[PDB]
RNA sequence: UAUGUUCGUUA
RNA sequence: AAUAGAUCCGUAACUUCGGGAAAAGGAUUGGCUCUGAGGACAUUAAUGUUAACUCAGAACUGAAACGGACAAGGGGA
RNA sequence: CCGCCCGUCGCUCCUACCGAUUGAAAGAUAUGAUGAAUUGUUUGGACAAGAAAAAUUUUUUCUGGAAAAACCGUAAAUCCUAUCUUUUAAAGGAAGGAGAAGUCGUAACAAGGUUUCCGUAGGUGAACCUGCGGAAGGAUCAU
RNA sequence: AACCUGGUUGAUCUUGCCAGUAGUCAUAUGCUUGUCUCAAAGAUUAAGCCAUGCAAGUGAAAGUAUAUAUAUAUAUAUGUAGAAACUGCGAACGGCUCAUUAAAACAGUUAUAGUCUACUUGACAUUUAUAAGGAUAACUACGGAAAAGCUGUAGCUAAUACUUGCAUUAUCCUUUUGGAUAAGUAUUUGUUAGAAGGAAUUAUAACAAAGAAGUAACACGUAAAGUGUGUAUCAAUCGAGUUUCUGACCUAUCAGCUUUUGAUGUUAGGGUAUUGGCCUAACAUGGCUAUGACGGGUAACGGGGAAUUAGAGUUCGAUUCCGGAGAGGGAGCCUGAGAAAUAGCUACCACAUCUAAGGAAGGCAGCAGGCGCGUAAAUUACCCAAUUCUAAAGAAGAGAGGUAGUGACAAGAAAUAACAAUGCAAGGUUUGUAUUGGAAUGGUGGGAAUUUAAAACCUUCCCAGAGUAACAAUUGGAGGGCAAGUCUGGUGCCAGCAGCCGCGGUAAUUCCAGCUCCAAUAGCGUAUAUUAAAAUUGUUGCAGUUAAAACGCUCGUAGUUGAAUUUCAAAGAAUCAUUCUUUUUAAAAUCCGAUUUUGUUACUUUGAGUAAAUUAGAGUGUUCAAAGCAAACAGUUAAAGCAUUGUGUUUGAAUACUAUAGCAUGGAAUAACAAAAUUGAACAAGCU
């Protein structure tokens, strides 16, 4: 027969994962959940290959037993399950929260947020749909199916989830203005002001953005997440501040020490 | 199934194999570094062909372009690690003139017995 | 049984690999006779029912004019676009054209009109012509091997008019 | 401006 | 003795390119009930009256039989 | 030049060719015939459960339904015919090549003793000879 | 490293090949082999045939237990478990192989507004009830058969197996509040209205007909109400099927193919999950082709990639990853979300096993292993410890996978000594050089630490353990090419060597030997193939009077190629003497002296989107190296940082490449095409 495939070869896995060749024949293919394969991690690399708290697989299901982990504020037991681009993991027992985000080279990596913090979710949403009786949906890049969303609210903006309760608090536009984070691109992890966005009818509609060094860089518009207005960013990001630097002096950086 | 960790070459044999004027040189400098076997050199004079092939590349790019002031010191770094440059050679167009002498000076028996210790190249070997 | 075996754009016979899959598939017809309903349940892909219908006699059927829809019986089947032989051995097809019970259109005609939302069409004589003879002219306009019910609407008009010139310069 | 053939093989 | 009519298909070597050739060699054929195609004639784009047997296709039917008798090449190297 | 050298004819071996033998074999397609198994539909109808009565028995009915059969279809497989591809036998015929030293002549290289050579046609033991028309790569760059 | 040399001759210069030369993650084989790391391995021929054994199973709160065993306060209640079996899920993944296959598959690039999609995730539902029905496994008794993963009859019993079946909400208004009104999820048909997309017959809404399936008659327990299982629809996800554009080797001694038998298209339908000649009916005569159709060959699965590369190229890619296809050859089919599945079934063909002769059972191109085949390829080993998958999901399985065995396939590091004194030689009391004679050290054996699933190896530590360090290096050569003997014997045109030129008949530098020397070295030859050499396939980049080679000549279609012409300079800031950057100067539509768009493509520049492995390449002392993707930092026993008493900290795993095709984009040059007169415009006014 020919049904799914439910394996993946180490070197077939996704190279942000960074699974070494030699360690094994096969990587843990990610559960289907709230994110593609691609753009997520599984549990079992997020505590053994980036926290290191387990040493193995095994290790990492005793951790998922124990019902410590939550992913947006809710227990999850999988090993394979995705995380995502963006959202909160909460470890109870030691008692620390991280969010989801891209390095400057595209790679996951868990930053350490407050628990004041770990309350608020950025969700780009990325279909409004009517169902019966005029409801409006709005279906988010995380997964999720938010129904009676704000009129005002379109298919590339991002809002502001609740994790508690999964409700919509505020959201944020695509203007000129508008910071983002790009998604899966050469440029993922850049944090940018947004240029301009080029609309060409039928194709992929590309948007400029400027880095806070008024670098330009242009991508296309689905790898680009609302992260906050003019103002700030709605979120803490990582060191790096989303800012990507020339390999030629990124060297002078890590020469003096 | 089969391994996937790398294996290379790190010789390349001469051609010609009985050039009369190659094979004293390279015998003139085995005797006085006192290594055991000519493939040796060719070990040394591989790499030294890999180093002055990267430069060689390097000079053809024009200053101030990007692969060429990254590249070139990466390698000029690397060279001044490995000691084969000094404070008196400092551009892209001094890695080109490094000799096998001069690579072979490094050799841990050749630094040793210039340091004492040993009182002969093969008494350090 | 479906994709390959044909030739190629050119005229070229095509060399064949790739034995045939489930999912092309291919079931074989159903010829919806005209009788008492039975229907049988076919279980596609993903365990989509189908429903083939052997043989059906009523069905729902629409005045379009008014647009409305009552629930009559098939008569008899006098045409089809395609072969002959499926009007000769009155099989329903999705296209058919059959004769239809005008009694339960009449009927409501009477109750909601009265005499023999947006009301009052005016009717034309060459339809009231076949309700005066008790039987009416209607093209099926389902898939009775797919959704197993065979249902249609009265043909008024130009089309009836193309339709009864076919049926019947001619003899 | 008559005719006049041939020379075994190798080194 | 073997077919042998007709329809459809297929037809080699050789050749004076005309033939060979009905080469060789396959299939079908009744009855019944139907379907389609092929004309002529008059009226103010449109509707009636009327004629040949000729082809093609389909259902059904039978003790699988149908050029049913008659008539009617054996082919090939 | 006691140089070089050509061809027939003889002997041996090797390669390939033509070859009657309606040659042989193995595959592959195409048509035709027969056609297992089976989807679907119809015909069935072992029974297995209901509904009535009589106060262990019976009729009728409703589905569900197993053998088995038929018809369209999917179609393996075998056979006949045809074609093609590959390999291969063969009396005889006729090439080529290779043999250290065969017989016959002397064709070419000198004006090679008839200048050589081309195309074409005929003839002859062989090289070759002759006719017609060309070339100089000629033995003439020239009253 | 962008390289050449021997051979036609009496000698010469050419052409030209032969031979030499080097590499091959390229196979075989000969000789040889002390260490360690590293690791390809029945592809080539026979997708030939297979004995044996294993390779897919699954229950730790959560369907069903009076098989049964046990335990707590007193025949009770809680239990703890649980053989078997029913039910659920998985077995469609993985692993193997490369026969088929030549616009097919595959790759990049699209579409699915033409579809399906289990597990998982998020939303969330409509036309006896203090809880409904029979019937079955396991089990019990009686059996049949030589045999099989065979099963008959009778009797019981459950289940989240199979089947029935039990409130409510929304809207209108006087206007927190009162009355009134209405009730089908998908899907199908008819008539209509109409957040987004590039475009809708879209979402959705109204009316009229049908209408699936469901909305819990199910199980266990967390905060000082939860979970499991099941379920309608939508969405997401893991995917799949189709699909657009572009890209392939040789062959014309394959030139016309396709079209009754679907070939090309229209219309209608059937079928499908969906579009589609996919199939059927009618109709028309189309469709492809010298830009190579249709054929034939391939000792052809495609790609990522490999070898050789100065640059171009040439050759290879069965094989780690991706895609495809197959399970002796065909065909068919059930279950299922998913299979035309093959350690599933049905049949034929070919093989082949048992049989009591009646009948049964089969599919190693899974892991080992056997035969055969061949030049050509390992253990019928150990384990689930890692990687990861299935499960009723910690706890069980897994020949997936890992570990070791065999292993001169390749690859990396690297022993076979080093040192001091006299003799001898060179020379102005310096180097080489056979005697001695003490240090050093592995290889080896034994024990240990450690390693490991266990074991082994590696590493480290302690014992012995080297002088002919017998702990003894080989392979192939010595005429030239080509490094190295006109040394000694033997043979004497023999035997033999010799890639080529050649040597061999008594002086053999070439055979057979000894000595010596040379070369590479734990490696060195040989065969075949292939790359460079080969500018001897030539685009870069050959040759054609005479070396091979200008068609007898001209015309001529395809192809290739194609004259000139349309908008040109000046002024300024900055290195050193110059270069380098900025502005305008026609015309028509936007802005009330000033604000701004002005063919199409090729081509070129930048981007976007590019799986990894491999490659290039940044960083990093695996003791070096091949490697790998890690790692680094103070701590004879704590300061610091920060936390308001403790919490390690600092990092990396970059970049480039990913065709020629496709998307976007700056564009002045160079090229085409468009527009341009036996005539065609624009403006003003009147008229429609």
């Amino acid at each position: 027969g020919k049904g799914i495939k439910k394996h993946l070869k180490r070197v077939n896995a996704p190279s942000h994962w960074m699974l070494n060749k030699m360690g094994g024949q096969y990587a843990p293919k990610t559960s289907s959940g709230p994110h593609k394969l691609l753009e997520s991690i599984p549990l079992v690399i997020l505590l053994r290959n980036r926290l290191k708290y387990a040493l193995t697989f095994d290790e990492v299901k005793m951790i998922l037993i124990q019902k410590i982990v939550k992913v947006d504020n809710k227990v999850r037991t999988d090993c394979t399950f995705p995380v995502g681009l963006m959202d909160v993991i909460h470890i109870t027992k030691s008692n620390e929260y991280f969010r989801l985000l891209y390095d400057i080279k595209g790679r996951f990596v868990p930053h350490r947020i407050t628990n004041e913090e770990s309350k608020y979710k950025l969700c780009k949403v990325k279909k409004i749909l009517l169902r019966k009786g005029r409801l409006s949906i709005a279906v988010t890049h995380d997964g999720r199916s938010i129904p009676y969303i704000h009129p005002d609210v379109k298919v590339n903006d991002t809002v502001r989830l609740d994790l508690e309760t999964g409700k919509v608090l505020e959201h944020l536009k695509f203007q000129v203005g508008s910071l983002v984070m790009v998604t899966a691109g050469h440029s993922v992890g850049r944090v940018g002001v947004i240029s301009s966005i080029d609309k060409n009818m039928g194709t992929y509609d590309i948007i400029h953005v400027k880095d806070s060094r008024n670098k330009v860089f242009a991508t296309r518009l689905s790898n680009v997440f609302v992260i906050g207005d003019n103002t700030k960013p709605y979120i803490s990001l990582p060191r790096e501040k989303g800012i990507k630097l020339d390999i030629i002096e990124e060297r002078r950086n890590r020469l003096k020490a | 199934p089969k391994s996937y960790r790398n294996y290379s070459k790190t010789a390349r044999n001469p051609k010609r194999p009985f050039e009369k004027e190659r094979l004293d040189q390279e015998l003139k400098l085995i005797g006085e570094y006192g290594l055991k076997n000519k493939r040796e050199i060719w070990r040394v004079q591989y790499l030294l062909a890999k180093i002055r092939s990267a430069a060689r590349y390097l000079l053809t790019l024009d200053e101030k372009s990007s692969k060429r002031i990254f590249q070139g010191e990466a390698l000029l770094r690397r060279m001044v690690r490995q000691g084969l440059l000094g404070e008196n050679e400092e551009k892209l167009d001094y890695v080109l003139g490094l000799t096998l002498p001069k690579l072979l000076e490094r050799r841990l028996q050749t630094k040793v017995f210039k340091l004492g210790l040993a009182k002969s190249v093969h008494h350090a070997r | 049984r479906d994709g390959r075996h044909k030739l190629r754009l050119t005229g070229g016979k095509k060399k064949i690999h790739k034995k045939k899959r489930k999912y092309e598939l291919g079931r074989p017809p159903s010829n919806t006779k005209l009788g008492s309903r039975q229907v049988h349940v076919v279980r596609g892909r993903g365990r989509n029912y189908k429903y083939r219908a052997i043989k059906l006699d009523s069905g729902s059927f629409s005045w379009p004019t008014f647009g409305i829809s009552k629930n009559t019986r098939i008569i008899d089947v006098v045409y089809n676009a395609s072969n002959n032989e499926l009007v000769r051995t009155k099989t329903l097809v999705k296209n058919c054209i059959v004769v239809i019970d005008s009694h339960p259109f009449t009927t409501w005609y009477e109750n909601t009109f009265g005499t023999t939302i947006g009301k009052s069409k005016n009717i034309d004589p060459l339809l009231l012509e076949q309700f005066k003879q008790g039987r009416v002219l209607a093209c099926i306009s389902s898939r009775p091997g797919q959704c197993g019910k065979a249902d249609g609407y009265i043909i008024e008009g130009d089309e009836l008019l193309f339709y009864k010139r076919k049926m019947d310069k001619r003899n």
